[PDB]
């Protein structure tokens, strides 16, 4: 059998998520939106100006 | 760019006419977009 449950809030939530965002290992905060804006905009500064 | 392509190897004559005939960068600097 198996079930799905249903708890994947995230997987660490205190001081574990705290060290990883503040310790920028790999830049994985919100790296899911912020890296695609960060490689964005590094391949679109050559431009007009 | 076929112009570039044969500039990098030396000189092999070529002088057909002035193809490139352009600026640099006009020093603009355009708030919005073109």
């Amino acid at each position: 059998f198996i079930y799905e449950k249903s708890r994947s809030g995230d997987i660490t939530q205190g001081l574990p998520k705290v060290e990883q965002v503040l310790e920028v290992r790999s830049i994985d905060s919100i790296s899911i939106n912020l890296e695609k804006r960060i490689d964005s905009w590094n391949e679109r500064i050559t431009r007009i100006l | 760019i076929r112009v570039e392509e044969r500039l990098k190897k030396i000189i092999k004559g070529r002088e057909k006419n002035i193809l490139k005939p352009k600026a640099a960068s006009k020093m603009v600097v355009s708030e919005l977009k073109e």
